[PDB]
């Protein structure tokens, strides 16, 4: 009598809403009418997306690139001539993706040292003890210290377009952006300062693999040192065996023409990342996008079949309890 | 053997203090360790704590301590409430204020401290604080009268008397009185007998019983009655019943349901095992030939370690199972005890059951047996103190079925108002003189002769004092109509008839009241004429004079009297002639006067003597109950709980209460093993089963069969059980190793078992273990809850799997004992039928749930092993993995657990046959236990490979970017909250203001504290690992449109099933 609250005899406001089938019922209806469309909008729209790839890293005497596969003469080239039988108008992208690099492992992801790379003072006088066979070599500060950085992505490619003059035609590119805004303006910055880019860093030589510096990468500054995109790209593990990582984009010109067209184009790479060591595989893919993305028809099916599935079982739900 | 100094008074003796704690104040951190150990969660981690000190390893020392002192601790400390509880319980009892005065201090004393051989003063209305040894009365005679109602449970007092008188105040004024001394022998425990010698050739004898037996000796919790102050010395007796209430010293932590959890950890740690086994094993295998140093990503310094053969196997071992340790959980024990402890309010600060007087409605003394409350398969109850209470009363007699009684009623109100002229003498002054003239004779009360003043009470003190409140209570209605019975010391009976007339009669000679006859009479003279003889006797004992006149109207009516509880008393006279009155006379008096086995000549002739009557009527008398018999005992025998009363009164009116509480239904053919006791000793042996063997499979197969879930209808029935005295219990229990053809104890608990209900009379608390222990095995193991009033039945509060008591019924010392306290018979349903089922349905979802969210947690952590190269990286945040997991769980399940009833306690009050019997303990066996792993299994599998499936394409975001590693662990991370916590959310039914918003409060808590995280507090910290990560991931709308489904196709078994359960 004196003490009694709501709270004390279990006597609160309850919501207390109670379920039965013909309360989910209509929900299975409706969410099929609403699955069923949804998912086959998304796998008729991913789908007209126009994709392809090539894989350049020989394996095979028939390919051009396989006499370039072995270590041979430094810088190794070949040529991979390929068709495109379809034109795509929208804005491509370009992807170098790869097979059997297990970016995923704690020790290729521990050795990320994020305070080289954020541009800290205290930093790039030493780096951290998770970096443990990356820290220095020769008793000298390596800048970017890091096994993922010592095992960077730099064969480079170079695609053409041929027309009626069987003699080559470049397509342009544009560098800018290929990251995220964040993990390039904010994420990582340049060392405490410097109004020119060698200053920066004094006694700090480079990654062992890497002969050619980072300050040293590209002309303009704002994507050189430890900004460069397509290192920064490079740093993010994608995490599966097999993934793709964009190297450029062609975006379509301000005018109505389209960007890719359908005849023989020209590939010529750089050979300068051996891959067959370990049975794996090289290769580049270049594709159109949309709302959703590249060619990924699991959603829509996933979508048509959920949708579906739920739909015919409120069918069987309301056709049996109608019995009464 | 007691020294007993003289000019002394005592040394070397174990004095009186209370014993009802469970740890001590020492040597309690010993003890509640090994009590917590028992619980495998605490004993996996603090053997992966130790095993974390031979080598480096990476995790380190204090997260693998944390974990289990932080959960060690806490329950640590809700033990401790408990036991200190219990000390400040007992203390205050301990400093009782005592009245005591011998060696020098005059002042009144503490019970905590009392030497042996004190003289101790007990007031009036006292209990006692002790058990002493008295010769030394105030009052004349040094008779005093005491009642036993908590030690032993009778019912009839306790006769008693001394030699001396008030020498208590010469032994404060001066040592003189202290001159003799007393000797004893090594104290037994039953009490039954203790002798010695006291300073002179005097043998001072004493022995216990179950019905009236010692005078010297006195007890606790004796309570004293019709007397001023008495004294007493040789407190050490006290012990004896701290003697006989240890047998249950320890056997606390125990649980129906815990110990299904450490049976549910078996599986789960086999779980852990094989995922340690396959990751490590199919490691090696699969790429430690070629892959250990090609790759070129990394270099181990000093190539692996020096490639140490087995080291870097076993190194790994560990690195998986630490990883995968989340399988088994630890955390679910704090949670479990802020369930346990916060739960235990609902029944303390109540009103749902509060004695209006100051008496508390209720006292919590453990936080370890709530769960298992509503779980209960057994009960042991008790008769008086908690069914009834230590007297009698009596109520419409039947003259030729006659008398009756009524009320005021609105039609009826003018008659009852004022009574008329005519209506005072229908069947009243016709025969009721001689019946009620009968009723004041013919009975050994000797009541009082002085007393207070005559008004304090309704008329007068009024108290007779006999030796069992049988016939106490038929002089109070002889006083209630007009008759009263005063004095009658050294007169006959003087009574009065309606007004103020002395009706004089004088005792010529008195029968007694012997067990072989079971008939008392009486021979009186009367004042205006001849001889006459009253008699009342027994049912069949008296019904043996041919009585044609009257018969079946007394007859029939005595048959429902006794169905419906009551102790038939018939009532008969005679006419005896004045000549062959002296006949008999000196008949009995040659039997008399004869020294020469008079037990069977005296028996003889006075049985003889009577061989006709008159039958004047009878009179029921019934020893009222506690609380409606029907509620409280039809209820449990419609939950399904098999109700067993063992008791401490006498077995007549045991078979009398039991019957009126209508568990011994009208149709009950009894079986009893008590009268062929003395007889026969090896006639039990092949008695059993050819009244149990032969006769339950005869009617079991003469009628159709009796089900086990549905009973109570069919002649089967018929069939009642037994009722067995303490005698042949502990007969057919310890010498049951002499023959072997037939086992004894198992048949014993054969007849026990298929049956209504059993009773156990003359049973010690010792003696009613045994049958507690004797359920508690067969079949495998069901449970037992027990509830008594004082002492007697005290020592099974523990031994039963829960213990339930009641405060102030008999003894309260029993309740703080106990592990519950309720002083309410009636208040017993709410308890067990609600508030403990609601914490079974609440932990048993709530393990249910915990096992769930750590497996649905952790098994995509181990599949994406089968992707990372087995190198154990986690696809979580380091911190997100424990932090946000803990920081969400706990929450919204222990708002389940505290506050949620899945059906509300007055719809289940109501009906207990749809309540009890669902529940069992289904709730977390094999059936549901595989039922819910598989949603671990779909849920684990799904949130894995659906988003492993959309991630085939790297073009998400609505312009087309990479997918960070924790991107992709923090997508299955997110599906994984969201369907763990709206999936609880659709399986709970009550949806409290309080608790809607925790649920919608957690998942706020995610997407809030992973925005903010995801922003600002990168720089400031020591290392970061994904920076703006988490919105990077929810800016393609691709992964709203999937991470939906996912949750959805999660969710879609458990609908499905909510849609089952809750039709048809
Ligand atoms: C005040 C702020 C404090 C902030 C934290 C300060 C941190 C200071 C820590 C200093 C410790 C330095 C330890 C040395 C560096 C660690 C190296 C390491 O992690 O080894 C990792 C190795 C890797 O094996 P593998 O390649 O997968 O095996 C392949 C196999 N043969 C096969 O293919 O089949 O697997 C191994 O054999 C393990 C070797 C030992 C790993 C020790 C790691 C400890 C790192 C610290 C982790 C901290 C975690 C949080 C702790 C919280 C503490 C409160
Ligand atoms: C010699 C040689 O390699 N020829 C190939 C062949 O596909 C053609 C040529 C286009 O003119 O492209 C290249
Ligand atoms: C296996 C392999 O390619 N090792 C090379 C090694 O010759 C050198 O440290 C550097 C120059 O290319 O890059 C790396
Ligand atoms: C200098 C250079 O990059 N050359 C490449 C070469 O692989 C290709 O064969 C040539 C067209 O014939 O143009 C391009
Ligand atoms: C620098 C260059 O053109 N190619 C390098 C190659 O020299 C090196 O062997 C390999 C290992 O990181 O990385 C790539
Ligand atoms: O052939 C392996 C090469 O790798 C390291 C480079 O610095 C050279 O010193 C060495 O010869
Ligand atoms: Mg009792």
């Amino acid at each position: 009598r004196p003490d009694n609250t709501a709270f004390k005899q279990q006597r609160l406001p309850a919501w207390q809403p109670i379920l039965t089938a013909g309360t989910v019922l209509p929900i299975f209806f409706i969410i099929g009418l609403i699955f069923i469309p949804i998912g086959i909008g998304i796998f008729v729209t991913s789908n007209n997306i126009r994709e392809i790839e090539i894989d350049y890293t020989g394996t095979e005497p028939s390919s051009p690139c396989n006499k370039c596969l072995s270590p041979d003469v430094t810088p190794c080239f070949c040529t991979i001539n390929f068709t495109l039988e379809k034109s795509f108008e929208g804005n491509v992208f370009m992807y170098y993706g790869l097979s059997n690099f297990y970016q995923n492992h704690r020790r290729y992801v521990k050795s990320r040292d994020d305070s080289q790379l954020n541009g800290d003072s205290s930093a790039l006088l030493n780096p951290s003890k998770e970096c443990e066979p990356y820290r220095r070599n020769e008793d000298k500060p390596i800048a970017p210290c890091g096994a993922i950085a010592n095992s960077m992505f730099n064969d480079t490619l170079e695609l053409f377009l041929i027309g009626q003059d069987s003699y080559p035609i470049p397509i342009a590119l544009k560098k800018k952006g290929i990251a995220w805004w964040t993990d390039k303006n904010v994420k990582f910055r340049n060392p405490p300062g410097g109004d020119n880019l060698e200053e920066r860093f004094k006694g700090t030589t480079k990654p062992v693999n890497w002969l050619k510096p980072v300050y040293m990468l590209d002309s303009d500054p704002d994507n050189n040192g430890f900004i460069n995109e397509d290192f920064i790209v490079w740093m993010r593990t994608a995490a599966l065996p097999t993934f793709r990582k964009l190297y450029r984009l062609i975006e379509r010109k301000s005018d109505l023409h389209p960007t890719l067209p359908a005849g023989r184009y020209w590939l010529n790479v750089t050979y300068n990342y051996p891959v067959h060591y370990f049975d794996g595989r090289k290769r580049m893919i270049l594709s159109t996008i949309s709302w959703m993305g590249g060619k990924n028809p699991f959603l829509g099916i996933a979508y048509i079949a959920v949708g579906s599935i739920s739909f015919l079982l409120g069918v069987v739900l309301l056709v049996i309890n109608h019995k009464y | 053997p007691v020294s007993e100094t003289e000019a002394y008074i005592a040394q070397r003796f174990c004095d009186n203090r209370i014993v009802s704690s469970k740890y001590t104040l020492w040597n309690f951190l010993p003890k509640n360790l090994f009590e917590q150990f028992r619980r495998i969660a605490n004993f996996y981690f603090l053997i992966i704590f130790l095993v974390q000190v031979t080598v480096d390893t990476p995790t380190s020392p204090v997260t693998s301590g944390l974990p289990l002192f932080f959960v060690i601790t806490v329950t640590a400390i809700k033990q401790g409430y408990e036991d200190w509880l219990r000390h400040r319980a007992d203390n205050e009892v301990n400093k009782s204020t005592v009245y005591i005065i011998e060696n020098a201090k005059r002042v009144r004393k503490e019970s905590e401290k009392i030497k042996v051989g004190d003289v101790v003063e007990v007031q009036a209305d006292e209990t006692f604080p002790c058990d002493l040894i008295l010769l030394s009365s105030c009052t004349t005679d040094g008779t005093c009268y005491v009642t036993t109602a908590s030690l032993d449970g009778e019912s009839n007092c306790k006769t008693h008397y001394a030699v001396r008188d008030t020498i208590a105040l010469c032994t404060a004024e001066s040592i003189d009185t202290l001159r003799a001394a007393i000797e004893c022998e090594q104290p037994q425990p039953d009490l039954y007998k203790f002798v010695g010698r006291i300073n002179i050739y005097s043998n001072s004898l004493e022995a216990v019983a179950r019905s009236l037996g010692p005078e010297n000796l006195l007890l606790k919790g004796a309570t004293l009655k019709n007397t001023e102050k008495i004294y007493g010395v040789a407190v050490y007796t006290g012990m004896e019943t701290k003697m006989a209430l240890n047998y249950q010293g320890k056997s606390q932590k125990r649980s129906a349901v815990e110990k299904s959890i450490n049976a549910f950890l078996i599986v789960y740690l086999f779980i852990l095992l094989t995922k340690a086994a396959v990751c490590t094993t199919l490691k090696y295998v699969w790429q430690s030939t070629p892959y250990n140093d090609e790759p070129w990503y990394n270099q181990k310094t000093q190539k692996e370690r020096e490639t140490l053969k087995v080291l870097k196997m076993f190194t790994d071992f560990l690195s998986f199972m630490v990883l995968f340790n989340f399988i088994i959980p630890v955390s679910m024990y704090v949670t479990v005890e802020m369930q346990k402890f916060l739960g235990s309010f609902f029944i303390s600060w109540d009103k749902d059951f509060y004695d209006e007087e100051i008496n508390e409605g209720a006292l919590v003394n453990t936080s370890d047996l709530n769960e298992e409350l509503g779980q209960v398969d057994y009960v042991f109850t008790d008769k008086t103190g908690t069914l009834t209470e230590n007297s009698m009363e009596f109520i419409e007699c039947c003259i030729d079925g006659h008398k009756y009684k009524g009320v005021t009623q609105e039609v009826d109100g003018l008659s009852q108002t004022d009574g008329t002229l005519t209506y005072f003498d229908k069947v009243d002054k016709n025969r009721e003189e001689l019946f009620l003239r009968a009723l004041c004779l013919c009975h050994t009360v000797e009541i009082k002769t002085n007393d207070a003043v005559d008004g304090a009470t309704e008329s007068a003190e009024l108290t007779y004092i006999s030796s069992s409140p049988d016939e106490i209570a038929l002089v109070k209605g002889a006083k209630r109509y007009g008759f009263t019975f005063l004095g009658n010391r050294n007169g006959y009976m003087r009574v009065e008839n309606q007004r103020k007339e002395i009706e004089e009669y004088e005792l010529l000679h008195t029968l007694n009241f012997d067990a072989v006859r079971r008939r008392m009479s009486v021979i009186v003279k009367t004042q205006e004429g001849d001889i006459l003889l009253f008699c009342k006797g027994a049912d069949s004992a008296v019904f043996p004079r041919v009585q044609n006149h009257e018969i079946e109207l007394t007859k029939v009516h005595v048959e429902r009297n006794a169905m419906d509880g009551y102790r038939t008393l018939c009532v008969a006279f005679k006419e005896i002639a004045p000549d062959d009155y002296e006949r008999i006379n000196r008949q009995l008096i040659e039997a008399k006067m004869a020294l020469q086995d008079r037990e069977e000549k005296m028996e003889k002739v006075f049985d003889d003597i009577e061989t006709n009557m008159n039958l004047i009527g009878a009179t029921a008398v019934e020893d009222k109950l506690q609380d409606q018999a029907a509620e409280t005992i039809e209820a449990l025998h419609a939950a399904g709980l098999k109700v067993w009363v063992l008791t401490g009164d006498k077995m007549e009116t045991a078979k009398s209460t039991c019957y009126a509480c209508r568990l011994f239904q009208t149709n009950t053919e009894l079986l009893e093993l008590t009268t062929k006791t003395i007889e026969e000793s090896e006639r039990k042996e092949d008695r059993l089963h050819e009244l149990l063997i032969e006769y339950r499979k005869k009617l079991l197969h003469e009628f159709p069969k009796s089900t086990r879930s549905f009973k109570k209808a069919w002649t089967e029935h018929q069939e009642y059980g037994l009722i067995i005295d303490g005698s042949t219990l502990s007969l057919i229990l310890n010498s049951s190793q002499d023959s072997s053809s037939n086992n004894y104890k198992s048949i014993f608990l054969q007849i026990c078992m298929k049956c209504t209900a059993v009773l156990c009379c003359r049973m010690a608390p010792l003696q009613k273990a045994q049958i507690v222990r004797m359920v508690k095995n067969l079949k495998g193991s069901p449970i037992t809850l027990s509830i008594g009033d004082g002492a007697n039945d005290v020592s099974m509060i523990l031994e039963s799997h829960v213990g339930i008591g009641i405060k102030g019924k008999e003894g309260r010392q029993a309740a703080r004992n106990s592990d519950y306290s309720v002083p309410k018979f009636k208040h017993l349903k709410k308890l067990l039928l609600a508030h403990g089922h609601l914490y079974y349905v609440r932990i048993a979802h709530l393990v249910q749930y915990f096992f769930y969210k750590n497996l649905c947690f952790i098994l995509p952590q181990f599949l994406y092993q089968f992707f990372c190269g087995f190198s154990q990286q986690p696809l979580y945040d380091a911190a997100y993995l424990t932090m946000y997991n803990i920081c969400f769980t706990s929450l919204p399940i222990l708002a389940y657990s505290l506050l949620e009833q899945h059906i509300n306690i007055d719809t289940l009050t109501s009906d207990p046959r749809l309540y009890m019997k669902i529940s069992g303990n289904a709730m977390l066996q094999l059936g549901p236990f595989l039922y819910w792993t598989f949603l671990a299994a779909f849920e684990g599998t799904v949130f894995f490979f659906g988003t492993y499936f959309l991630f085939q394409t790297a073009s998400l975001e609505e312009n087309g970017k990479v997918y960070g590693n924790w991107t992709f662990g923090t997508i299955v991370f997110t599906v994984l909250v969201f369907t763990v916590t709206l999936k609880l959310a659709l399986d709970t039914r009550f949806w409290t203001w309080i608790n809607h918003f925790v649920i919608w409060g957690s998942l706020a808590f995610y997407v809030f504290f992973s925005f903010f995280w995801g922003g600002i507090i990168w720089p400031f910290l020591k290392q970061q690992r994904m920076y703006f990560v988490f919105a990077q991931m929810l800016s393609s709308v691709s992964t709203w449109l999937a991470i939906i489904l996912l949750i959805f196709i999660s969710l879609f078994p458990e609908i499905l099933l909510i849609v089952l359960k809750n039709v048809r």
